[PDB]
DNA sequence: AGTTCTCACGCAAT
DNA sequence: GGATTGCGTGAGAACTG
């Protein structure tokens, strides 16, 4: 009985995660896993500890989109399941080259490794291949200007960026 | 039938596609458990199991986006320093004061309009883009305090917007 | 006819 | 009547035309 004593867990996580109850439930087994742990980490997006001794959503409209290390994503704009044909949740936490063309994916991979604190080129700008949803050609060209930063095994590059189209 | 139908596609082309279904949980399991700071510190074996029961308390502890305003305000902030500013039509009186304004208190905003917070030379690109349903331009904003040149850019099928009077320009600002 | 998946109870391992 | 991670396959939704 005890493999049931789990959904018990998974329903409260579920209903215990911040989006609409709409499509709340629409999320898969792993999908809660996932956006579980996509959020947590939100918690510590700048300090959640402490050892050292609203309605602000126009920008969003009138415009954010984050990135880490390993090669997957840290939030997508609450904005960009608009200016593009998905979801935020649905590849809210999955690689980015899952959404980024073929030969393009080197690009991003240089932008991380070779770059690299606020120098040369703390801000960065560049194009590359996106995806599209279709009323839709399937990729757009993003102008993606990150900000690099050290967001909180020793801390490690974030980028924090903006995309719009070309 | 069973040849290359249940043995090369059943079994081990399915076992490939359904094993790292388990694996990734763990993964995140191990991914989530770690976040947990109640958690890690157990007599060397993190339960499996408790990594997630326990885990709803930070899950509990801890609507609309599960990112805060102030987060994505400070998000955007840390993304390209930008700042939320929403003046008047052709008035010019400022009628948010943003956060984050951190290009400089609220003195010059408070009272002064945007055209005593840019540079004088922006006669015609400061009252042309105001009152295309957005506008892009880059005035030329100060406050050495005087080469902060500022890009700004504001404005499914909905008619209008169920809000605050806000008939006037909201766009961002960035060091471009 | 079609398909990938998610989700389900069942099995040999500690 | 007793519990741990983990390994199969199939009943069936759900994205496949």
């Amino acid at each position: 009985r005890h493999r049931d004593r789990l959904n018990t867990e998974l329903d409260r996580l579920a209903s215990l995660l911040p989006f609409p109850q709409d499509v709340i439930n629409k999320l898969d087994k792993l999908s809660v896993l996932r956006l579980s742990v996509s959020y947590l980490r939100a918690k510590s997006f700048f300090d959640v500890a402490l050892k050292s001794t609203q309605e602000g959503e126009f920008l969003l409209q009138a415009l954010v989109l984050v990135v880490t290390a390993d090669a997957l994503v840290f939030y997508a704009s609450s904005t960009i399941q608009d200016y593009l044909g998905f979801q935020q949740s649905d590849v809210i936490h999955q690689s980015v080259y899952e959404l980024i063309h073929t030969e393009d994916r080197a690009e991003f991979q240089r932008q991380l490794h070779w770059a690299l604190d606020q120098l040369p080129p703390e801000n960065a700008s560049f194009m590359e291949r996106c995806f599209r949803c279709d009323n839709s050609s399937g990729f757009l060209a993003m102008n993606f200007q990150g900000r690099l930063k050290y967001l909180h095994l020793p801390p490690q590059l974030a980028l924090f960026a903006i995309a719009t189209p070309l | 039938q069973s040849s290359a139908d249940k043995e090369r596609l059943a079994r081990e082309n399915h076992s490939e596609i359904e094993r790292r279904r388990r694996n990734k949980m763990t993964a995140y399991i191990t991914e989530l458990s770690d976040m947990v700071p109640t958690c890690s510190a157990l007599a060397r074996k993190p339960d499996k199991l408790t990594i997630l029961r326990m885990a709803v308390s930070h899950m509990k502890s801890l609507k609309p986006s599960f990112l805060t305003d102030q987060e994505l305000k400070h998000l955007i902030l840390e993304a390209a320093d930008g700042f939320l500013f929403i003046v008047s039509c052709e008035t010019g009186r400022v009628v948010y004061v943003s956060d984050s304004v951190t290009p400089q208190p609220q003195s010059e905003w408070f009272g002064s309009t945007l055209y005593d917070q840019v540079h004088p030379d922006d006669v015609d690109k400061l009252r042309e883009q105001l009152s295309g349903s957005r506008r892009s331009f880059i005035c030329r904003m100060r406050c050495e305090p005087h080469f902060v040149v500022v890009h700004c850019t504001g404005y499914d099928d909905d008619p209008e917007a169920g809000q605050g009077s806000k008939f006037c320009l909201v766009a961002i600002g960035r060091l471009q």
